[PDB]
């Protein structure tokens, strides 16, 4: 048994030694373990929502204002505002005025600190977020597209048929690359969309938000990629099979934030216009009509 | 004869057993003169540069470039913005000498002072993905502005007007390129889907499906595809102004 401590000294003692060594990946796993929720428990009971409440849009802004953390200065100041069910409302303003966390705040994912904001009788506080997630729509500036086939990229739950696929996708004019695409159906998007050009992966994920039936759909700025002439294209066949539906237009061009019925300038978190375009054209001083002169 | 790049009789493909992407290419880019490439989405236009570039590879087809032969240091910023995980000054520098009035220069180009005034330890930082995310214009301003920085003589530029406004698009317009890149006659090409700047080209390139159109300048496109060049007029809408 002495041959036997000699032997195994040596052995202790590195297994300790590395033992320790990955006890430190458990610390860090731990570490990472007691993180915040997101309190996806709604306040409202969910036999209470309807199944259509969103069937108005009705969007009342109720002196909202938005923080992202707590320690920050508010993103939004106090803002007040109104939206029709069908109305066709966008949205403009300069880089950085809080014009895509106005977003954010309409699916509770910045930090809402004030407002009253509640949208066709319930509230947003009250509201489960999976069930508010889950019949919104939003899309975003970037492509985010994640790996696999087109189905899969397009509806991953498979909760519709490949008709309404093909409709969706002809609403965001795709195709004549899509059929002329060895799989037709199924084929095979890389790991984050690279098989494709960039504003083609921006219409994909336009097709992804057009596949979902919700009745309340914002945009951000989703044509900020896309050419004038398929983005004119866009613009013209939506608001006809979307007539019904309320959009809400974060439009990085100009020229498709004038044919409109109503627009909202932001500037330094507030409100500074809330009215017609056309009239906001026929100011000669307004911020808006310096947006279209200074863009053509 | 300031030929740029002359490549003749191109055919080029992502797919070696895949059609050629793109199509018979013909361009005769010059060199100190600004030009600006467009197409619908999706046309070959990123995979032009690309191709020029010689990361696509070709079936056929002769790319012809020129120094001042083989490509030398061409300064490019892609569609996706690309970081580093280091400083800013560091991201814009790029592993070149320090010249602190031209990288002034290029900071009020690409109008990044308010932005590296908000940021926390100014110029310090650390960004990317060790570092602190930012929205987005700011990373495409930053790939921009170290294609500025670089000293490359001949720029390539993919459209940095994704993420932008009118106000920085502007500013990047007249300051910055055509002020900052001609006065030291820095040959660049740029794809743009804003159209109100073509006014402001050289050259102009048409594309569709991998095929080129025509090139040449816009009183050329004045002439030659005027389908092309109303569908310009009304897609700008000041129809009543005559494009040159
Ligand atoms: N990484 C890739 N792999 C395979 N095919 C590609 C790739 N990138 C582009 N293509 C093909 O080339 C065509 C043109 O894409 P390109 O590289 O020119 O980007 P782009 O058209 O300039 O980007 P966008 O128009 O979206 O701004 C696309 O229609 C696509 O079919
Ligand atoms: N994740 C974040 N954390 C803290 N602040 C942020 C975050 N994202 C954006 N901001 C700040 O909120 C402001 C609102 O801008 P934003 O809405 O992101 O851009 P835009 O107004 O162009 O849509 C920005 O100036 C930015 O500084
Ligand atoms: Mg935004
Ligand atoms: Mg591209």
């Amino acid at each position: 048994y002495a041959l036997m401590v000699s032997n195994y000294l040596n052995w202790m003692v590195r297994n300790l030694a590395d033992m320790e060594l990955q006890l430190g990946a458990v610390k860090r796993i731990h570490g990472l373990l007691k993180t915040e929720a997101e309190s996806y428990e709604g306040l409202l009971a969910p036999s209470l929502i309807p199944k259509n409440w969103p069937d108005q849009g009705k969007i009342q802004i109720q002196n909202l204002s938005v923080r992202y953390d707590s320690s920050l200065k508010p993103v939004l100041k106090h803002v007040n505002a109104l939206i029709a069910p069908g109305q066709k409302i966008g949205i403009c303003g300069r880089t950085g005025s809080g014009k895509s966390s106005f977003s954010l705040a309409f699916f509770r994912m910045v930090d809402t600190f004030e407002g009253h904001i509640i949208i066709d009788g319930i509230d947003i506080a009250k509201l489960p977020l999976h069930t508010l997630r889950s019949r919104l729509s939003i899309i975003l500036q970037d492509p985010v597209l994640f790996s696999g086939t087109i189905r899969f990229n397009l509806d991953p739950e498979r909760k519709c048929s490949d008709s309404t696929l093909w409709e969706a996708l002809e609403i965001a004019q795709l195709k004549l690359v899509v059929k002329a695409l060895p799989g037709g159906l199924d084929a095979i998007i890389t790991e984050g969309g690279e098989n494709f050009s960039q504003g083609q992966r921006q219409l994909f994920c336009l097709a992804r938000a057009f596949v979902r039936k919700t009745s309340i759909f914002i945009m951000d700025e989703a044509t900020a990629s896309i050419d004038m002439a398929t983005e004119n294209i866009l613009q013209k066949v939506v608001m006809t099979a979307f007539a019904d539906r309320t959009v809400v237009t974060i439009a990085h061009r100009v020229h498709t934030i004038l044919s409109a019925d109503l627009v909202i300038v932001l500037k330094r978190g507030a409100i500074l216009e809330f009215d017609k375009p056309e009239k906001l054209l026929s100011r000669k001083d307004s911020v808006f009509a310096s947006f279209v002169r200074a863009d053509k | 004869d300031n030929c740029c790049v002359q490549i003749m009789g191109g055919y080029f493909t992502w797919t070696p057993d895949g059609i050629p992407t793109l199509s018979n290419i013909t361009i005769r880019i010059p060199r100190g003169q600004l030009t600006m490439i467009v197409g619908q989405v999706g046309c070959g236009k990123s995979s032009l540069l690309l191709a020029a570039l010689g990361e696509m590879q070709k079936v056929s087809g002769a790319v012809f470039w020129s120094s001042l032969r083989k490509r030398g240091p061409v300064a490019y910023a892609s569609q996706k913005p690309w970081l580093l995980n280091a400083t800013v000054e560091e991201n814009i520098i790029f592993e070149s000498p320090f010249n602190k009035q031209r990288y002034k220069m290029v900071i009020e180009a690409c109008s990044l002072q308010p932005d590296i005034d908000i940021l926390p330890h100014g110029d310090q930082t650390q960004i990317g993905e060790r570092g602190i995310n930012l929205s987005g214009g700011q990373r495409q301003r930053i790939s921009v502005a170290r294609a500025l920085y670089q000293h490359a003589n001949v720029v390539f530029l993919d459209d940095p007007f994704s993420a932008l406004d009118i106000h920085l698009s502007d500013h990047l317009m007249q300051a910055g390129i055509l002020e900052l890149l001609r006065d030291d006659k820095r040959t660049v090409v740029l794809v743009t889907h804003k159209l109100q700047y073509l006014p402001h080209a050289d050259w102009i390139i048409a594309m569709k499906d991998g095929t080129i159109q025509r090139e040449g300048t816009l009183k050329d496109f004045q002439r030659s595809e005027c389908q092309l060049f109303e569908h310009w007029k009304t897609l700008m809408n000041r129809q009543d102004q005559e494009l040159e």
